[PDB]
This record gives structure tokens, C-alpha cells and sequence, in this order.
RNA sequence: AAAGGUUUGGUCCUGGCCUUAUAAUUAAUUAGAGGUAAAAUUACACAUGCAAACCUCCAUAGACCGGUGUAAAAUCCCUUAAACAUU
């Protein structure tokens, strides 16, 4: 239950540059001499769902967690680098290095941050602006006239407004429902009364 | 769904209608706003129903309708 | 399915996933499923807030003009959202529901006034 | 009125053109995207000839220079308020016309509010629905996190500027304030730093210089292009600040001596020179290479 | 007068057409009246309750 | 290796490769070629390269050809109209038979472009549905609106088990 | 196709069916006969509605 | 056999026997007989030139003839007489792969 | 398919079978919790409860929704005419 403590938990980046990384990994990438264990000749096509359960190390543990020195950060671009293709700018799925299914998303994920702060490079596409014109004297964008309503204050329509009926109506229909009758109401607030707190 | 042809329920026999209680005062002010409404929903409609007519009848027999039929057989 | 009789409607089709629901505002004949056949679809509705707080609707303005002069009804809940767009009048039950709330919390306020006037006499009962 | 040059005149992006340059290696620089395997065809010089100047004319449409424009002006028009529903909806709706045929800077974009008035769609609230339904490939729903001081200083160490103003475009409409902020960052790190030649042959060179003619500041770009033996590019930089300030003093000395060619660059030093004294240093050991050489 | 959006989209297009009034649009009702709701309706389209007893 | 003789003949890109499309008028188009010949090459060559590719774009024109039944190739259109056009394309290339085609009986770029932009009307990106008609089949995959609940659950207070159970509790 | 058999019964069946219907027409005086004590119609056994009462 | 020559990136089929001799036969073969971009400008005595699709239009000359380059352009014919595999255009026919086609395996 | 194993004393050719990949159903052994999707032996016989009303009488609706895969090489795509138990 006691898993090894990197020194370069903070800075995962030197350990790349270390002496340490260079005598086990030379100028290859980190999955270069790895190779997985599998019947038949076609592998599956996912990779073990993670190396590391519980503190314990599965038996042929893929080139992240082989290394608990190796790191995952966004920060850590140059071990991010030799997960994606230099000429095409594609993340190799995780069956083309040997990487868990747990360490490849968490790679995946490295990788998109670190593109989205600048820290690692792709390519950017060149794009056409959005409008063939860029006028902005439409009424859509611009400034409608004012309705004669609204600058009076009034509603938009007049029915919008409480209208109280005629008392020979009201009557009418005391009359058509009569014994099915409810308190009759009068004028609604002029606006809504604040929430009682 | 129950179908025409399907029995109705022995349990609901017994039930008669409860219409719902009037407000005077509401019931009015809200019959009028549904005609005033109904009647510009009415108007809206009719405007939309003729530019559908409008449209189709430009392209049937527009000024370009015309001259394209015309050219292609010159 | 070989309908007969029915009239071309304007409504709400249900979409999304459970306790998150959906809308795609559609033309279909009225007799059909609420989220089977359908003619043409005029836009989108998102009854929930996204990250900025704001209900997300679409509306295709210029099919929906189209399919209204064609004879087209218009669901009651499709009708609610032309108005609040301002496409459409407000409707009636829109503006009663309103004047409804208004009523029953002048009712709250008041009450809760005559519960701190009630209060205020245990206040003077000390 | 003498009217103001305009970025699009067709005097203006001649020189702008010009200044820029072309370079088939730089704007046919290969991009790493997926690849294909190449295509091979056996030609003649005629026909090479013929090829290369088919790629010249798409490097000049590559090269097309993106708008240039002033900071739109806020959208704060109210066409409606319905105070009849206050108090009934806790969240604002917004509402979007998303008929086809219709330019995107004139469609209806409105927000009916709680308090009930019905207003326009301000310019923010524009740009990010437009994306929700009429998605254009490049552009993100939410502004992208790399446009922030600290990530952009980011990619300026790296010397990645053609990309924070090609991801400015993809993003961005030409006349946002987001727009202008982030192409006048990144053309101000050139000038302290002296990278101009990063924009060359890129279609984000006109702009940077526009941007200097404007403010006042050409004098790096004069310096530098005198340094690299691109003492025609310098004579009509010049002339581009003699065209968009008339009445300025340089200007004005130019029209009493009738200067022409290396005597339009001496005389800004002179006269409107942030820092004359370089500028003929530089223009006087560039001659001096010049004849002593040849 | 035309709903509060509907309003604004016309006199939009009359910018863009080149057309310059400060007209208000307005929607004529005279030609879509509506009849009371208890109107007598047409019987000879009426329905007819069919023989078969309950 | 594929069967025949200029087996390219037989792929999607070379019958895709024709420009000749009809004019709606043109109904039938027989072909009358012979087989033996020196006048008549470029006729053999028109049925033998061409005839593919016409058929492809005008799969309702009726292409009928006849072997050897007069000294000369020609080509007879016939319109809807009635109207019967007649060409001969003796001692011609079997390319300049095509633009010949092409000119008098074909529809012009214009026209075309405009029916197929036509054929797309109908489609609209921001319309939400299944993967066969639309980009998106759900408001959930849009960047800021509230995610799926099958990939991130949501809040408890926006579930209904959870709403019941403070009316429940009420 | 040509298994496609015809169907002389249903035919049989829907002609026989319309006639009857016109042979055997209610009239106004049962359709619309009514029950006071109950208020409903023996005819269909439907109650009126409690504002017609 | 590729590694140990020093190629990286290839596609290959072995299709009827599998014998192993006959494939390392053919293989060295076919390898040790093929035609340089630089060998097809001297034979044809004009330029190669090369277009890749990353670099748009832009014309790519790999090899130009050691001599006298020509002045007559190679023929281009309308439609090519080649002998063309229908393993190969079955796949633009829009007929379906195996299953075990272009599956995901390890870095080779 | 990037293939592999297996005829012989041995090699080569031809050729079948099988293996390695992927997914569903059931079964053995085994499993905490949460969110989501889907729920499926049987056109076999069905206990009980419910699934169609509405409404000032006339009418309208119960022709839909929901279910199953019965029958049938049954269809797809397209043309013409006509109504519509409709709006
Ligand atoms: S598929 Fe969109 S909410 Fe689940
Ligand atoms: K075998
Ligand atoms: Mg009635
Ligand atoms: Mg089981
Ligand atoms: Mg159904
Ligand atoms: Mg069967
Ligand atoms: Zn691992």
C-alpha cells in the first residue's frame, strides 16, 4: 500500500532533462521498447482499462505507469509530444503506444490543455471572415424607431391592461352562473409586490 | 387508448360534471382579451396567407419567369 | 401510418434524456406521434438556463410565416413562446396568469405583515 | 474634404501589398495535418513555368488581407416593455431568427427579459448564437482561454504570432473589441522586439503595418527593412505615411524638395522620426555596403 | 399596431428597400371580424346521431 | 487484375468525369456507328469511351445503337416536342463529338448549379436530429448549454426523484 | 403481383351494412327522446350536461 | 525485412503461397529493381516534379535530367489503357472492407 | 486481413478446416454505490384493476396515441388523375 514518491511531483518537466531519463530512455520515446502481451497475432483493440489498482502494479505495467517518474501534466510538454504524431498532429490511440485505456485519457486530456494555453503547437487553419459584408446599418443591429406606446408608457396593446367590466356585465353573468359563484376580484397590482422573505 | 368498441370502466360510472366556479370580474376581462387576441391573431394570418401567394405567383409568372422561358427557346 | 383527416400543427416535440428535457419546434400533421413524423422542422427550444442564465430558443421566422398562411394551427405552448419573442401577441392566459400571481402575493406580503403586527404584540407582551 | 485613405483603397493595397512580399516557401509552407501520398508529373520548363504561376496566383489569394475595421458600437435598443410579466419568468429568453437566407448582420436577435422588456441582442449575445446554429468551422461557442495576456505572452515567446492572429480571425469578428485587442497586442510585441519579419509573406502584414502608419510608430519597420537590402518596401512605407498624413511635416518637406526614392526616407528622418538618428544610420551604412560592395 | 418584433422587421425591410417613412405599420381587422361564440351555426353541415342503441 | 480492356472505364470517377448533361428536351439519342472502317474511328471511339459517361448523367435518356446499317455514323436526337436533330460525325474525334453534343443539345454551367443548390434548401445546420440528416442530435453537445445527464449527472435539485422528495416532505 | 385475390364477402359485407343503415334510420322522436327524472336519453343512455339541467 | 533496410512507412499484401523463401525472393526483388525519380528525368530527359496536397499548389521539382532537357511534352492520354487491380479500386467503388481491415495494432 | 496453425520421410503447389478481432442473447462462477440508455421466449390461454371523453341538450372525439410482426416477394423510386371522413 505504499507507492513510490517521485521528487519531481512538482516539476514534472525536469525530469525529462535529467541524466536519470537520458541513460533509460536515450533520445526514444518513452514506449519505444515496450511490447504487449496478448494470444493470437490481431491484439485487442483496447488496451488494459488501467495498470494500477489500489496501490497494486498489474503484470506488464505500459510505458506511463513501468515509470512512476513519467507525469501526465499539461505542463509537461515534451513527454506529451511523443504521444502525438509529429506529421499529421494526431494523438495515437492508445493500442499504437500500449498505454492504458486510464493513461490515455488522462493524455488525451494533457495534451488539449496544453494546446489551449499555448504551451503545445498545431497547426491552425486559415478561415475566411464570417460576413461578405460587414455593414451595421440594419435595423437588426441598429436602432428601431420608438412605438408610440412605448414612449407614452402605455401597453402595447390595450388589452394587455386590467379593464374593469361594465356593472350591468358583471351582473349578466352572476346571473348565467348563478350558485357556482366565486368572491369577485378587482384591480390586480399596479406591479408585482416584492417576494415576501 | 380505449377503442369505441372497448367497455367503460365500472369504477366511473357514477360520475356526473363539476363545472368549474366564475369570476365574474376575471371571466369578463379575460373573454375580451381572447376575442381582441383572436381577431389579431386573424389579421397576422391573413397577411402571412397572402405573401404565400404572393411569392408563388412572382415565381409562376414573374417578370423573370417570363424572360428565361423565352430565351431558352430562342 | 395512412392518417385521415387531421390538420397540419405547429408544436413541441420532446427530446433530451431524463430530467433533461429538450424541444424541437416542428410542422407535422396533428394526428401523428408527438416525436414521429413530422413535415419540417422550424427550430429549437432549450428550457434549461445554459452557462450564461439564458433559455435558448429558435425560431425559423420565415417557414413559420410560410406554414401559417398554409393553414397551419398552433400549439398553446408554441403560441406562449411567439409572444415572449414579441412575433406574436401576448397571450390571453399569459397576461391572466400574471395578474393571478400579482394577486396571491399581495395576499403573502399582506399576511406576512399581519404576522409581524402579530409578532410585534408578543413583542409588546414581552 | 481630401478623403482618408481607406485600408481597402486600391492605392493602399498596392503598397501594402507590396511591402509584404511573397514567398512560394512560406505560403506553401507545409502544414502538419493528415497527409496523402504525393502526385508526380513529368513537364517541361514551359510547363513549370506554367505551374509555378498558377501557384503564384493562389499564394495571392492565400495572401488576401482580413478587414481592417472600427470598434462596432454597442446594441442598446428596447423595443418593447411588457411590465405585465415581471415577475414571471426567473431566467432571460433569447431569441434567434434562423432563417437561411438571411446575412448574419441582419438578422433578429431579441431577449425578452424578466422584467419584461423586450430588447436587442447585444453584440456578444449575437456573435455566440450565431455560432450555436450557423457553425463555422473554426469558431467556438465560448471564447477559446488562449486569448488571455498570460497564454498570449505564451505564444509570442514562441514566435507563433501568424497563429494568435489566424485563431483572432477563426474566432473573432473583425470590428469585436476582442478583435482589435488581440491584433494590436500582437503587433505592438513585434515592435518592441523587432519580429517583423515573422509577418512577411503572410496576410497579416498589411494590418501591422496600417497599424504603425496610423499610430505614428513606422520607424522599427523602416529600420528593419533597410537592414534586410528591402530599401523599395521602406521608400513606400514612406509613402503610405506621406498618403494617410498629409499634413504632416514630413509630407509637407517632401512636396518642397520633391524627394523621390532614398530622399523620401532621409526626409522623415528629419522631420517626424521617432528616432531620425537611427534610420539615416542604418540607410547611410546600407549605402555604404551598397556602393563600396558595388 | 404589429407585435413589438413584427413591427421592427418591417420597418427594417423598409430601410433596406430604400423606402424612408416614419409610417406606423398597422394590421386592418374590418376584413377578419370575428362572430360571438354563440352564433348559430350551419345545421345542414351538422352531424346526425347514428341508430345503433347503447 | 480487372477484366477487360481499359478497365478504368469501369469506376466511379471516370463515368463521373462526363460533361454532357441534357437539355430536359432530349429523349432519345440513337446511335448509328459502324464497326469496320477508317472514316468511322472516331464513332467507335465515342461508343466505346463516351456512351458511358453520357448514360451516367442522363440515366432517363433511352441510348439505342445500331451496328453497320449505313455507309456513315451519325447521331439522331429525338426531343419531346417531336422535334428530330440529326448529327454527323463522320471524320470527327470522338472528343470533338462530345463538345458538339455538348453545345447544341447540353445545360449550361449556370443552370446546373442552380438546380443543385436548389436540392439542398431544405437543410438547415442549426436543425437538431439523427446523425443521417443533422450535425447534432441533441442541444446537450452545444458548448455551454447544460451537458447530457447519461455523460455528466446533474444537479440534484434539478432531478425530479430529488423534487419529490421535498414535496413529500412539505 | 397477380396473388392479390379479391375479396367478395367484404364486399358483400359493406353494401349489406349501408343498406340496413338506411332501411332502419331513427327519427327525431327517439334520438332526442329524454327521461326527466334522470335527465339522460334512453336512446344512447348520454346525461346532459349539469348546466342544461 | 523493412526495418533491417531502413524503410518506415509502406503498405504491402502477400496474396496466394506464403512460403517464406519466395517472399524474401520477390520482396528484394522487386525492391532492388525499382526506378528513382532521378533514373525517370534522365530516361525522359524532362523534370519531375512533385505536388503534395499540405502544400497546396505549389510545384515540388525532386529531379531534373543530368543532359539536356526536353522540349516536347510527355503525351497525355484522354483516357490511360492501365491494368488497373480490383483489390485496389474496389475500395473508391464504395464496396465494404473486411472486418479486419485497418484494425488498431502497435507501433511498427 | 499485415495474417497465423494444420496434409508429407521431406520439399513445392493446390485446397478445406480452424485460430487471432467485433457485437448480441443465454448459462456457470462472482459483484458495492451512483447517473444514463434499453428491457425482448411464445399471433399460446388469460383471473382482477385501469387505458376516452368532453360539454347548456345538438354535435365533435373514442378512425388518433399505444401494441404486435399476422399475412405477403410481398417493395423502392417515379408519373398521372381525382377527390379528402380535413385545415
Ligand atoms: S442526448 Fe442530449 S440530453 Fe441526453
Ligand atoms: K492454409
Ligand atoms: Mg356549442
Ligand atoms: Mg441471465
Ligand atoms: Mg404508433
Ligand atoms: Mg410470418
Ligand atoms: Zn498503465
Amino acid at each position: 500500500s505504499s507507492l513510490p514518491v517521485s521528487p519531481y511531483e512538482s516539476e514534472p518537466w525536469k525530469y525529462l532533462d535529467s541524466e536519470e531519463y537520458h541513460n533509460r530512455y536515450g533520445s526514444r520515446p518513452v514506449w519505444a521498447d515496450y511490447r504487449r502481451n496478448h494470444k493470437g497475432g490481431v491484439p485487442p483493440q483496447r488496451t488494459r482499462k488501467t495498470c494500477i489498482r489500489n496501490n497494486k502494479v498489474a503484470g506488464n505495467p505500459c510505458p506511463i505507469c513501468r515509470d512512476h517518474k513519467l507525469h501526465v501534466d499539461f505542463r509537461n510538454v515534451k513527454l506529451l509530444e511523443q504521444f502525438v504524431c509529429a506529421h499529421t498532429g494526431i494523438i495515437f490511440h492508445a493500442p499504437y503506444t500500449g498505454v492504458c485505456m486510464k493513461q490515455h485519457k488522462k493524455l488525451t486530456q494533457a495534451i488539449q490543455k496544453a494546446r489551449e494555453c499555448g504551451l503545445l503547437s498545431y497547426y491552425v487553419p486559415q478561415v475566411e471572415p464570417r460576413d461578405a459584408d460587414f455593414g451595421t446599418v440594419h435595423g437588426a443591429v441598429s436602432v428601431t424607431p420608438p412605438a408610440p406606446t412605448l414612449l407614452s408608457g402605455e401597453p402595447w396593446y390595450p388589452w394587455y391592461s386590467w379593464q374593469q367590466p361594465p356593472e350591468r356585465e358583471l351582473s349578466r353573468l352572476r346571473r348565467l352562473y348563478q350558485g357556482n359563484l366565486l368572491e369577485e376580484s378587482g384591480p390586480p397590482p399596479e406591479s408585482m409586490p416584492e417576494m415576501p422573505t | 387508448r380505449k377503442t369505441r368498441h372497448d367497455p367503460p370502466a365500472k369504477s366511473k360510472v357514477g360520475r356526473v360534471q363539476t363545472p368549474p366556479a366564475v369570476d365574474p370580474a376575471e371571466f369578463f376581462v379575460l373573454t375580451e382579451r381572447y376575442r381582441q387576441y383572436r381577431e389579431t391573431v386573424r389579421a397576422l394570418r391573413l397577411e402571412f396567407t397572402l405573401e404565400v401567394r404572393r411569392k408563388l405567383h412572382e415565381a409562376r409568372a414573374g417578370v423573370l419567369a417570363e424572360r428565361k422561358a423565352q430565351q431558352a427557346i430562342t | 401510418k395512412a392518417y385521415h383527416g387531421g390538420h397540419l400543427t405547429i408544436r413541441l416535440a420532446l427530446g433530451g434524456c431524463t430530467n433533461r428535457p429538450f424541444y424541437r419546434i416542428v410542422a407535422a400533421h396533428n394526428k401523428c406521434p408527438r416525436d414521429g413524423r413530422f413535415v419540417e422542422q422550424l427550430g429549437s427550444y432549450d428550457p434549461l438556463p445554459n452557462s450564461h442564465g439564458e433559455k435558448l430558443v429558435a425560431l425559423n421566422l420565415d417557414r413559420i410565416r410560410h406554414w401559417i398562411g398554409c393553414g397551419a394551427h398552433l400549439s398553446k405552448p408554441m403560441e406562449k413562446l411567439l409572444g415572449l419573442s414579441g412575433f406574436f401577441p401576448l397571450h390571453p392566459m399569459m397576461i391572466t396568469n400574471a395578474e393571478r400571481l400579482r394577486r396571491r402575493r399581495a395576499r403573502e406580503v399582506l399576511l406576512a405583515s399581519q404576522k409581524a403586527e402579530s409578532e410585534a404584540k408578543e413583542t409588546e407582551a414581552s | 474634404e481630401v478623403k482618408k485613405p481607406a485600408f481597402m483603397d486600391e492605392e493602399v493595397q498596392r503598397i501594402l501589398t507590396k511591402i509584404t512580399g511573397l514567398d512560394l516557401q512560406k505560403t506553401f509552407r507545409p502544414a502538419i495535418q493528415p497527409l496523402k501520398p504525393p502526385t508526380y508529373k513529368l513537364m517541361t520548363q514551359a510547363q513549370l513555368e506554367e505551374a509555378t504561376r498558377l501557384a503564384v496566383e493562389a499564394a495571392k489569394v492565400r495572401l488576401k488581407m482580413p478587414p481592417v475595421l472600427e470598434e462596432r458600437k454597442p446594441i442598446n435598443d428596447v423595443l418593447a416593455e411588457d411590465k405585465i410579466l415581471e415577475g414571471t419568468e426567473t431566467n432571460k429568453y433569447v431569441f434567434t431568427d434562423i432563417s437561411y437566407n438571411i446575412p448574419h448582420r441582419e438578422r433578429f436577435i431579441v431577449v425578452r427579459e424578466p422584467s419584461g422588456t423586450l430588447r436587442k441582442a447585444s453584440w456578444e449575445e449575437r456573435d455566440r448564437v450565431i455560432q450555436i446554429y450557423f457553425p463555422k468551422e473554426g469558431r467556438r461557442v465560448l471564447p477559446p482561454v488562449i486569448f488571455k495576456d498570460e497564454n498570449l505572452k505564451t505564444m509570442y515567446s514562441q514566435d507563433r504570432h501568424a497563429d494568435v492572429l489566424n485563431l483572432c480571425v477563426a474566432q473573432f469578428e473583425p470590428d469585436s473589441a476582442e478583435y482589435i485587442k488581440v491584433h494590436h497586442q500582437t503587433y505592438e510585441d513585434i515592435d518592441r522586439h523587432g519580429k517583423y519579419e515573422l509577418l512577411r509573406s503572410t496576410r497579416h502584414f498589411g494590418g501591422m503595418a496600417w497599424y504603425f502608419v496610423n499610430k505614428k510608430k513606422i520607424d522599427g519597420l523602416l529600420i528593419d527593412q533597410i537592414q534586410r537590402d528591402l530599401v523599395d518596401d521602406a521608400t513606400s512605407l514612406v509613402q503610405l505615411y506621406h498618403m494617410l498624413h498629409p499634413d504632416g511635416q514630413s509630407a509637407q518637406e517632401a512636396k518642397e524638395q520633391a524627394a523621390e526614392g532614398v530622399d523620401l526616407i532621409k526626409v522623415f528622418a528629419k522631420t517626424e522620426a521617432q528616432r531620425g538618428a537611427y534610420i539615416e544610420l542604418a540607410l547611410q551604412t546600407y549605402q555604404e555596403i551598397v556602393t563600396s560592395h558595388s | 399596431p404589429y407585435p413589438p418584433l413584427l413591427r421592427a422587421m418591417i420597418l427594417a425591410e423598409r430601410q433596406k428597400n430604400g423606402d424612408t417613412s416614419v409610417q406606423e405599420p398597422l394590421l386592418n381587422l374590418e376584413r377578419t371580424r370575428m362572430r360571438p361564440w354563440d352564433y348559430p351555426a350551419k345545421q345542414e353541415t351538422k352531424g346526425r346521431a347514428k341508430g345503433t342503441p347503447v | 487484375p480487372m477484366k477487360g480492356r481499359f478497365p478504368i472505364r469501369r469506376t466511379l470517377q471516370y463515368l463521373g468525369r462526363g460533361d454532357v448533361v441534357f437539355k430536359e428536351s432530349v429523349k432519345i439519342m440513337t446511335v448509328n456507328y459502324n464497326t469496320y472502317g477508317e472514316l468511322g474511328e472516331g464513332a467507335r471511339k465515342f461508343v466505346f469511351f463516351n456512351i458511358p459517361q453520357i448514360q451516367y448523367k442522363n440515366p432517363w435518356v433511352q441510348i439505342m445503337m445500331f451496328k453497320n446499317m449505313t455507309p456513315s455514323p451519325f447521331l439522331r436526337f429525338y426531343l419531346d416536342s417531336g422535334e428530330q436533330v440529326l448529327v454527323d460525325v463522320e471524320t470527327k474525334s470522338n472528343k470533338e463529338i462530345m463538345e458538339h453534343i455538348k453545345k447544341i443539345l447540353g445545360k449550361k454551367e449556370e443552370t446546373l448549379r442552380e438546380e443543385e443548390l436548389e436540392k439542398q434548401q431544405r437543410f438547415h445546420p442549426g436543425n437538431f436530429g439523427p446523425r443521417k440528416y443533422c450535425l447534432r442530435e441533441c442541444m446537450c453537445e452545444v458548448e455551454g448549454q447544460v451537458p447530457c445527464p447519461g455523460l455528466v449527472p446533474l444537479p440534484k435539485e434539478m432531478t425530479g426523484k430529488y423534487k419529490a422528495a421535498l414535496k413529500a416532505s412539505t | 403481383r397477380k396473388k392479390v385475390r379479391p375479396r367478395l364477402i367484404a364486399e358483400l359485407a359493406r353494401r349489406v351494412r349501408a343498406l340496413r343503415e338506411q332501411r332502419n334510420q331513427p327519427r327525431d322522436s327517439q334520438l332526442y327522446a329524454l327521461d326527466y327524472e334522470t335527465l339522460t336519453r334512453p336512446h344512447s343512455g348520454r346525461r346532459l350536461p349539469v348546466r342544461a339541467w | 525485412i523493412c526495418r533491417l533496410i531502413g524503410i518506415k512507412d509502406m503498405y504491402a499484401r502477400v496474396t496466394g503461397s506464403m512460403n517464406m523463401l519466395n517472399l524474401t525472393r520477390g520482396l528484394f526483388h522487386g525492391l532492388a529493381r525499382q526506378e528513382t525519380h532521378q533514373h525517370l528525368a534522365d530516361k525522359k530527359g524532362l523534370h519531375v516534379v512533385e505536388f503534395r496536397e499540405e502544400c497546396g499548389p505549389l510545384p515540388i521539382v525532386v529531379a531534373s535530367p543530368h543532359g539536356a532537357l526536353s522540349k516536347e511534352p510527355e503525351p497525355e492520354p484522354e483516357v490511360p489503357d492501365t491494368k488497373l487491380d480490383w483489390q485496389d479500386v474496389k475500395a473508391m467503388q464504395g464496396l465494404k472492407r473486411s472486418v479486419w481491415f485497418n484494425l488498431k495494432r502497435p507501433a511498427t
